[PDB]
């Protein structure tokens, strides 16, 4: 399982 | 440039995002999506699946997603990412 963070 | 990289410049206003997300991949950080309608997207500049090396000098290889999150929010003015094309 893999974070998407938004920037 | 190293690894292979390219310099983009774009404009970050102060707590505006630039419409990108990001994602770790061993110890890289790529990007893993360009949000429709955000600065990013307009700047055709950077695309899903580049890889960020640095932004304004700061090394991200190596940093985790969430430290890259804290960088950016932060950020503003022109940032100049270094990056390897997918």
């Amino acid at each position: 399982r893999v974070p998407d963070l938004l920037v | 440039g190293p690894l292979g990289s390219k310099i983009v410049r774009i404009e970050k206003a102060r707590d505006i995002p630039l419409g990108a997300t990001v994602r770790n991949e061993m110890d890289s950080v790529i990007i893993s999506r360009i949000v429709k309608g955000g600065a990013a997207e307009k700047s055709g500049l950077l695309h899903e699946g580049d890889e960020v090396l640095e932004i304004n000098g700061i090394e991200i290889r190596g940093k985790d997603v969430n430290e890259v999150f804290d960088l950016l929010s932060d950020m503003h003015g022109t940032l100049t990412f270094v990056l390897i094309p997918s």
